[PDB]
């Protein structure tokens, strides 16, 4: 009966992981346009705080490549309210 | 005789009982009558906070189809 | 760097300082022992899921396990030196200056 | 080279095996007086074994058979129904066959 | 909102143990040709409320303690390691829905010891300090057998979640398929709670029960309680992990009537166990462990390693 | 005595873990996979003398990848100056950074 | 060797069935047809998304679509 | 964090009956009651440590059911049994030096 | 205030250590790394690592702190000014340390450190259906076979040496 | 102990060496050590008097805390380059952990407090196992990571090893204690040349094995731990004291024995790098190690120090002893100073 059911039951994980991968490349797109909307909106913010401070390049990268380097959590959402920082940052571990 | 056991054994029964139809009605009740969303992992939960931002009330479990769009 | 990293290294500094300052005890030299290794066990752990290195999440793992056996090889120790001296003072352990 | 210091130290044991330089004595009797209830045994236990078992008894010693002296035949008779009281027939029996 | 479901599990915990003793005098009376409390409220109902009223304003004992800071913790971590048993128990949906909720509850079972470790640390008794280590090296010995049966029951499960030991069950119990598994974990379960025939600080084969003599212990309702409350617990995580009912997620409550029926079954052969046999002596549930239990639950620990792969019958990890 | 018998035997002992760009499990990469490629390809067969001085940029965005210490102090300056300027009433948070905008997707 | 079997399974039936069951354990699954059928089913599991490959020009045994009639199958698995 | 409140209620309830049963058993103002190194056993260590040991090669079994979805799994059945015959190795050779012995 | 929650209970690990290392028994000593393995456990399961802090309550809690107390209870006594000084000064020391960090978000006690909540250093992705910790930890059989083999063998060769050594003869 | 779980645990120690010589890795290093100390505590205590579980006991508390500062400059060397070879540490930080827990684990002076107690402790054969098989695997991991060894640090470490192991000895009677002081100022020697030419370190710690390899085979062949017990062994056995003399007058560094060759060559490469003023104190304060040699060399060889009446029955016993290469290590311990440049076999 185990026999049966588990491989019953690897075949509906598959039929669940290929709807995950038919879902992900809509996901991603939408994953892309999240983090470049959210980096454009913490670069203007940028330019129209940064300006009483003398010699600040604004988006200047910290890294000396021009390779795009993923963005990390204090990069996106680290302009923003300490609800969405916390939905964002802990909300998954502290997820029930 | 023998079923003098029954009034506790029933007493300790539905104090079992309790615990669980309380979790369930608990689960439908703030959940829009359905189940609590199980995020074991993170794919879980990037789709259940995909729900939170396309339902537009912060609330997950408000469900947006085929009207939503045009 | 991450400010949870000083508390970690502080931690293992205190429990250094701890074990490097005997009282009167080789029980609590064992404690500041272990609570070094519990604080490298943090540290390792926070580095490694910091950076989402897979293969070295079965590190924190085996440093418990060596220094674990290794809590034990000392709790023997202390065995046999509380059943020759009757406590396990470090003082009674004396008899190399000679 | 013997300092004011190190003048005190001794040589060590020619083959380095130093003098060590005893078990436990239970006070015992039964968990919950019922059945027994007034028994004393003092235990030398040697961490699980037994090694020497000293029942303290007299502790229900109430002078039976002296009181049966002053006593007549008939009137020490129901002094055996209480020496064994689980046997109280038996030991009639027996005090009757005495007789 | 979640506050009424936290209530909702702890309270009926405590009156389910409350009760539990007097289903336990009941059916421990009528299983020895006699009754059990039926005076004190109409067929024994009372009985609960007057002897924890009974507990609650009676004196503290005779002694002081060595420890007052730990004769303070050890009730209170045995109380809440008892409640924090029951919080990822998927009936049929936990309360704290874990994805590592099976070692969870071994975790935090291993960390019940520390109650009765520090219970003997506070007594002023050098006699209970040894009473207490022979108890903590009992249950940390069947924690052994726990832990490894506890692995090769999951070996067929996929996850360290609960929740996914439904669905496993779903197509037959799996009891079927490791009822030797089974019965050692059943018989480890009745030897980690101290309860008969492993019983050896509330009954004899002991060296501090002995009539008269010192330690202070602790308020006795509180260990009782969480006592029941783990044994309680552990006849539900049994149910739930060998004896699996049938889950509609339309109708919960239908699992919820089934495996609490199952569990009050598996609570009253607990009753059933201890109005039936002598205790073992303290060598004897060792031997039972170390040479009787182990070797099998090693032996079956390789068979379910290696038998998902003979069968390809690999469980889905998530 | 570095006796590399993994080397001379063709085993692959420990090899494995040592890196962050080496085979990971389902195909994990990390957080700074790209960063530390570089470094290496970059570092290897030169000798540690050579990397010291002709890998330095790498080995800089790599460390500065892990520990983030140059990103954090950028974005420490941000804050310190948003909470100046809202300390002086001189600036006013958007409705973007207010959490009333109805996030993208 | 087989009385020295009965008298085992005399005086320890306990290690005579944990030294047989963890010899089943050890010889059995060299000895199953369903073995390669877990190493089947633990590969054709898709944890990560089939990142595709550059149409060059020759690739026959790569389909273009999943309903493409090449390609790896799991007919197996659906009929076992 | 609703494991958190529920931890801390937990706590809480444990905190409170405490003090319940040793505080309302103060209130009835009794009588004043005035009226008036340990034995050391090498097997209660030894099984102490033998625990110890053996948990600690159940922490190295501990995530077989994770290791059983790999993709090598000549390696992961071999050195499963072979950590659960080294656990064997041991308790066979915790039991031929007389080490499970009046605590068997 | 919820954000600094992992720089809290580092706080509550730093007091802890200052707690026991000040070594008032080794029954204490034995409680207070009891609290700093709690709350270092909970520093390590809000980063992610749930299986590791379930190691940390079960092998480290669960077995060895039990060996710990066990045989403090057999090869001691049932139970300062120097203990509760040097417990001040630690906790003098570490309360300065947070005052400095959160007065200048930047401290430099040996190397430099951030003074904002450690909530910035994390990633902005997902893992799928599996735990990158978790599937790294199952790779301890698949990848990592050398380090079984060194492991088992010292857990056998550890259950030969303390048969050897309190056998005392 | 039983022989075959004396040969298990003696590959045991064997095994933990090895895998701190082949891994790439730090945990394996870190595995290496833990399992080479594990391992080498029943072989302190083979005799079960108090003395070998207080040397044991001592000897768990130092390499313990090594093991720990060990594991400490991992994880911030880990922290500060993100992977796990075993090669330079990024990080002066790191650096002075590892070389801290390395001179522990080695006993190098000031942490030099552990050596002759530990070795007076146990029995010889454990002791020779002590100063002879476990300082193979700090050493290759200071081999390992001389790119990055501060060189303030290990020079301090080296002349502070060699001054108190020459006036450490100079106070002794017992020869375990003379032993491990003259460990203590080898182990200065090596470290010494170690960031100028780590060829000459593993010389001298071949050198250095072989020597004191055969003066404890040869106290083990006489069952001798005192001076004075070692002083009757012209009464006994009158090649051993011509052997000790050898020996002891190899182990002092005079030529033309083999025992000059060693810190002959590490002056010869300390003076290439410019560096005049730190071998002369060296090779200066080598005198007192030869000092208590020559003590040693006065009350065995030398002279006749007077015996007793029983020694007449040990006259009618040969030595049943297993006397494992000692003619072997005694003419490599000596002569082998024309065999000099056979050092480039260690390049
Ligand atoms: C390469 C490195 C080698 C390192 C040394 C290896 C051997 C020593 C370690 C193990 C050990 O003790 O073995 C016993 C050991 C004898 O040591 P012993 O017990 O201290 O000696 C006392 C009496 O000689 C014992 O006499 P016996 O009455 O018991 O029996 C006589 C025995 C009888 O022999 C046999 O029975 C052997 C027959 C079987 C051989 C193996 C078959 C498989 O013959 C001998 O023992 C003659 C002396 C053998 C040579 C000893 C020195 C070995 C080389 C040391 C390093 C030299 C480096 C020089 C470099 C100079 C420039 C830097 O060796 C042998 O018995 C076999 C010798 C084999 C030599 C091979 C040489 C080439 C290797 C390539
Ligand atoms: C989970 C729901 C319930 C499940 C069932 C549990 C409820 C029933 C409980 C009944 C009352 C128990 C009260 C407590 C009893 C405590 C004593 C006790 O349990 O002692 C255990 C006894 C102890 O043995 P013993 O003490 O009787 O024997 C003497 C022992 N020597 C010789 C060493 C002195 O037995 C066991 O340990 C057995 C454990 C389970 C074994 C399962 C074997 C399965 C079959 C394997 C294959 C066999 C065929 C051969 C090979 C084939 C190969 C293909
Ligand atoms: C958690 C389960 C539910 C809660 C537990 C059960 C509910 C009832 C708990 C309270 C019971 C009554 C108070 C404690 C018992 C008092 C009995 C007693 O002897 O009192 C005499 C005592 C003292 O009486 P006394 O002054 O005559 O003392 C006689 C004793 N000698 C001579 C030795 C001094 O009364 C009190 O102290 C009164 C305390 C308050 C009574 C209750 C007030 C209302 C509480 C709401
Ligand atoms: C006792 C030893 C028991 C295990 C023997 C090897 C078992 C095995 O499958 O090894 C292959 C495994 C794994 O082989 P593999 O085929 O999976 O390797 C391919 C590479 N990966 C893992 C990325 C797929 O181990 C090795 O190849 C190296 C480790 C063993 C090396 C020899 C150890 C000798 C110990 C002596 C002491
Ligand atoms: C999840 C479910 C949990 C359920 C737990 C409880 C299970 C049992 C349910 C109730 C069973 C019946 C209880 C009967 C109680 C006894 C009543 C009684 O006999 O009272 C008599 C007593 C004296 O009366 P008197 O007036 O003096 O008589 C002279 C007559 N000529 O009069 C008095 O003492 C005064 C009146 C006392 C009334 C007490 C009632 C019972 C209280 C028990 C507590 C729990 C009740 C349930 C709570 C949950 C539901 C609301
Ligand atoms: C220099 C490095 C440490 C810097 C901080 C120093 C804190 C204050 C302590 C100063 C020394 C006090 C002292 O005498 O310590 C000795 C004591 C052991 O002695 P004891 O057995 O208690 O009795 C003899 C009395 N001296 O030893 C102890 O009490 C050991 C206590 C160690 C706990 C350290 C806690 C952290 C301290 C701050 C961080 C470093
Ligand atoms: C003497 C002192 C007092 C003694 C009495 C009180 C203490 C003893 C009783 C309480 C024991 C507490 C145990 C708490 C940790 C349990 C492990 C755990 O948190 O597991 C649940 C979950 C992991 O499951 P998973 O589903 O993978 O993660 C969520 C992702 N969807 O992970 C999560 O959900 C993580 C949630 C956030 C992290 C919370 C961690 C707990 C808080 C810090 C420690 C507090 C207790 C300290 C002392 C413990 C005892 C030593
Ligand atoms: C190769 C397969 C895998 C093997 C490794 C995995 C084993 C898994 C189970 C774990 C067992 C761990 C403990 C083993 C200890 C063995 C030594 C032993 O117990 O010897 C003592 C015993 C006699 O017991 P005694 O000393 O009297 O104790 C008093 C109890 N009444 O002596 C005996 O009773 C004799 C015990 C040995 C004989 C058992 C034979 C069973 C044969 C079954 C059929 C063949 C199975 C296939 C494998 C080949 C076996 C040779
Ligand atoms: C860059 C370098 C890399 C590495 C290169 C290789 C390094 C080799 C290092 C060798 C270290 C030897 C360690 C000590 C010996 C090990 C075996 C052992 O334990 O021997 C002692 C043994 C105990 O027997 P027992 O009966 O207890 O003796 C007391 C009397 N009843 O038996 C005895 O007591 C017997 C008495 C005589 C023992 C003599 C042993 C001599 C061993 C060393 C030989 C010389 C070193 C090898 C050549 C140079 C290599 C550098």
């Amino acid at each position: 009966s185990m026999m049966r059911w588990n491989r019953e039951r690897r075949r509906l994980q598959i039929e669940d992981f290929e709807a995950r991968i038919a879902l992900m490349p809509l996901l991603q797109a939408e994953k892309d346009r999240r983090v470049l909307q959210m980096l454009r909106e913490n670069l203007e913010e940028e330019a129209t705080i940064m300006k009483d401070v003398p010699g600040w390049k604004v988006g200047e990268s910290v890294f000396h490549t021009t390779r795009w380097v993923t963005p990390m959590m204090g990069e996106l959402y680290g302009l923003r309210t300490g609800e969405e920082i916390l939905s964002s940052t802990y909300g998954f571990i502290w997820y029930t | 005789m023998w079923f003098e056991v029954l009034p506790g054994i029933a007493v300790m029964g539905v104090c079992l009982f309790i615990p669980g139809m309380a979790t369930a009605r608990i689960h439908r009740f703030s959940n829009g009558g359905r189940e609590k969303r199980v995020a074991h992992y993170s794919y879980q939960w990037y789709l259940m906070e995909r729900d939170r931002r396309v339902s537009g009330v912060n609330r997950y479990y408000v469900s947006k189809g085929l009207e939503n769009i045009d | 760097m991450s400010l949870v990293y000083m508390n970690i290294m502080m931690a293992f500094t205190v429990s250094l300082t701890g074990l490097l300052m005997y009282r009167s005890h080789l029980m609590s030299s064992l404690l500041c022992l272990e609570g070094m290794m519990l604080s490298l066990f943090i540290l390792a752990t926070l580095m490694i899921l910091n950076s989402h290195f897979t293969l070295a999440s079965m590190m924190p793992i085996i440093l418990l396990v060596f220094a674990a056996c290794e809590a034990a090889l000392g709790l023997s120790l202390l065995v046999m030196v509380s059943n020759t001296y009757g406590t396990d003072y470090v003082q009674n352990l004396n008899l190399l200056q000679c | 080279y013997p300092t004011k210091e190190t003048a005190h130290w001794k040589p060590p044991p020619w083959n380095d095996v130093d003098p060590p330089k005893s078990n436990l004595t239970l006070n015992f009797g039964p968990q919950h007086p019922a059945a027994h209830g007034v028994l004393r045994l003092v235990m030398e236990l040697s961490g699980e074994m037994v090694r020497k078992c000293d029942p303290h008894i007299g502790l229900l010693h109430r002078g039976t058979e002296k009181l049966i002296e002053y006593k007549t035949y008939l009137q020490a008779l129901p002094y055996f129904d209480r020496l064994d009281y689980v046997s109280m027939m038996c030991n009639e029996q027996a005090y009757s066959l005495a007789v | 909102m979640f506050m009424i479901n936290v209530l909702t599990l702890i309270i009926p915990i405590l009156l389910a143990v409350a009760f539990l003793t007097l289903v336990e005098r009941k059916v421990l009376g009528y299983m020895q040709f006699r009754k059990g409390p039926n005076v004190v409220g109409p067929y024994g109902l009372l009985q609960p409320i007057a002897d924890a009223i009974k507990l609650f304003i009676k004196e503290p004992l005779r002694p002081a303690t060595s420890s007052i800071s730990m004769f303070i913790l050890a009730p209170i971590l045995a109380l809440t390691l008892a409640l924090t048993m029951w919080i990822p128990l998927p009936m049929p949906y936990p309360l704290i829905n874990m994805n590592l909720g099976v070692l969870f509850m071994l975790a935090m079972s291993s960390l019940a010891v520390y109650s009765i470790l520090w219970s003997g640390w506070a007594s002023n008794s050098k006699y209970a300090l040894i009473g207490a280590l022979r108890a903590v090296a009992q249950t940390i010995s069947y924690e052994v057998t726990l832990a490894i049966i506890l692995l090769s029951v999951l070996l067929m499960n996929g996850s360290f979640t609960l929740s996914t030991l439904i669905i496993t069950q779903e197509q037959v119990w799996l009891i079927f398929p490791a009822w030797p598994l089974a019965m050692m974990w059943f018989i480890s379960t009745l030897a980690e709670t101290n309860r008969a025939p492993f019983d050896l600080t509330e009954g004899e084969s002991e060296l501090v029960s002995g009539f008269n003599v010192e330690y202070a212990a602790g308020p006795f309702a509180l260990f009782f309680m969480a006592e029941y409350a783990n044994i309680i617990m552990m006849n539900i995580f049994t149910t739930t992990l060998f004896l699996g009912a049938f889950h509609n997620p339309y109708m919960p409550e239908l699992y919820t009537i089934n495996f609490t029926i199952k569990s009050l079954l598996l609570s009253i052969t607990f009753l059933w166990i201890r109005a039936s046999y002598p205790r073992f002596r303290y060598d004897q549930l060792m031997h039972l462990l170390w040479k009787n239990f182990l070797p099998l639950t090693l032996a079956l620990c390789m068979w379910h390693v290696s038998l998902p792969i003979l069968l390809s019958s690999i469980p889905p990890q998530t | 005595p570095f006796f590399d018998v993994q080397k001379k035997l063709g085993v692959d002992l420990d090899h494995w873990m040592t890196i962050q760009s080496a085979e990971q499990p389902h195909r994990i990469p990390a957080r700074c996979h790209a960063f530390e490629k570089e470094w290496i390809e970059c570092a290897h067969g030169i000798g540690s003398i050579r990397a010291e001085k002709e890998c330095k940029i790498e080995f800089e965005d790599f460390r500065e990848c892990l520990l983030r210490q140059k990103t954090m102090k950028r974005l420490n300056a941000i804050k310190r100056q948003r909470d100046k300027l809202i300390k002086e009433g001189k600036y006013t948070p958007p409705p973007h950074h207010s959490g009333q905008e109805d996030l993208r997707p | 060797v087989a009385a020295f079997l009965k008298n085992v399974w005399a005086k320890e039936p306990v290690l005579v069935a944990s030294f047989a069951i963890a010899g089943l354990a050890v010889i059995l699954p060299t000895l199953s047809p369903y073995t390669k059928y877990s190493l089947m089913i633990n590969r054709a599991t898709p944890y990560n998304y089939p990142v595709p490959l550059r149409d060059d020009g020759n690739m026959p045994d790569v389909p273009s679509h999943p309903q493409d009639p090449q390609g790896p199958s799991l007919e197996w698995l659906k009929r076992l | 964090m609703n494991l958190m409140i529920t931890l801390l209620t937990n706590f809480t309830l444990a905190t409170l009956l405490v003090t319940i049963a040793f505080w309302l058993p103060q209130l009835n103002v009794y009588s004043e009651k005035t009226s008036p190194r340990l034995p050391f056993s090498m097997k209660f260590f030894l099984v102490a440590i033998t625990f110890l040991l053996f948990d600690l090669e159940i922490a190295l079994l501990l995530p077989l059911p994770w290791a059983s979805q790999t993709t090598n799994l000549n390696t992961m059945l071999t050195m499963a049994l072979l950590l659960i015959f080294l656990l064997a190795v041991s308790l066979a050779y915790e039991w031929t030096q007389k080490g499970l012995e009046w605590t068997e | 205030m919820m954000t600094y929650i992992v720089f809290i209970l580092s706080i509550i690990f730093v007091m802890g250590f200052v707690g026991f290392s000040s070594k008032p028994s080794p029954i204490y000593g034995g409680l207070g790394l009891i609290v700093s393995g709690g709350v270092g456990c909970g520093i390590v399961l809000n980063f992610g690592g749930s299986f590791l802090g379930l190691m940390v309550f079960l092998i480290y809690l669960g077995g060895m702190m039990v060996v710990f107390g066990y045989t403090t209870a057999m090869a001691t006594e049932q139970y300062n000014k120097v203990v509760l000084g040097t417990f001040i000064t630690g906790l003098l020391m570490e309360f300065l340390m947070v005052y400095y960090v959160l007065k200048d978000k930047e401290v430099e006690i040996v190397f430099k450190f951030n003074g904002m909540g450690d909530w910035v250093i994390y990633d902005t992705g997902d893992s799928g259906f599996f735990s990158e910790e978790a599937m790294g930890i199952a790779a301890l059989y698949s990848y990592g076979t050398w380090l079984v083999i060194v492991t088992g063998w010292s857990l056998l060769i550890g259950v030969v040496v303390i048969m050897e050594i309190t056998r005392g003869n | 102990m039983n022989p075959i779980i004396l040969i298990i645990i003696l590959m045991t120690v064997m095994l933990g060496t090895i895998i701190v010589m082949i891994s790439t890795h730090w945990l394996l290093i870190w595995i290496g050590f833990e399992m080479n100390m594990l391992a080498i505590i029943p072989i302190m205590m083979k005799k079960h008097n108090p003395r070998a579980t207080e040397a044991s006991t001592k000897y768990f508390l130092t390499q313990s805390t090594a093991s720990m500062l060990l594991m400490m400059a991992i994880i911030i060397n880990l922290m500060f380059s993100g992977q796990w070879t075993v090669m330079k540490l990024f990080n002066p930080m790191a650096s002075m952990l590892m070389t801290m827990a390395l001179a522990m684990k080695l006993g190098m002076a000031p942490f030099h407090f552990w050596v002759p107690e530990v070795t007076q402790g146990i029995p010889l054969s454990s002791g020779l196992i002590l100063l002879t098989w476990q300082k193979l695997a700090p050493m290759s991991v200071l081999y390992q990571i001389l790119p990055s060894i501060n060189l303030d640090l290990i020079l301090t470490l080296s002349i502070l090893s060699i001054t108190i192991g020459g006036w450490g000895g100079l106070n002794q009677t017992q020869l375990r204690k003379i032993m491990a002081y003259s460990s203590i100022a080898h182990m200065g020697w090596m470290t010494a040349v170690l960031l100028y030419n780590p060829t000459m370190t593993l010389l001298n710690l071949i050198i250095y094995i072989i020597m004191t390899s055969t003066m404890f085979t040869l106290f083990m062949a006489n069952s001798t731990t005192t001076t004075l017990s070692l002083s009757h062994t012209w009464n006994k056995a009158p090649i051993m004291t011509i052997l000790v003399l050898i020996t002891l007058l190899s182990m002092g560094g005079l030529p033309p024995l083999s025992g000059f060759m060693p810190k002959w060559m590490i002056i010869q490469e300390m003076t290439k790098n410019d560096s005049i003023i730190l071998p002369t104190l060296m090779a200066i304060t080598a005198l007192l190690n030869l000092y208590f040699y020559m003590r040693l060399t006065y009350s065995t060889a030398l002279t006749m120090f007077p015996s007793t009446n029983n020694m007449k029955m040990k006259w009618q016993f040969p030595t049943t002893k297993r006397m494992t290469l000692l003619p072997t290590m005694t003419v490599l311990s000596t002569m082998l100073l024309p065999l000099t440049p056979i050092l480039s076999i260690l390049e």
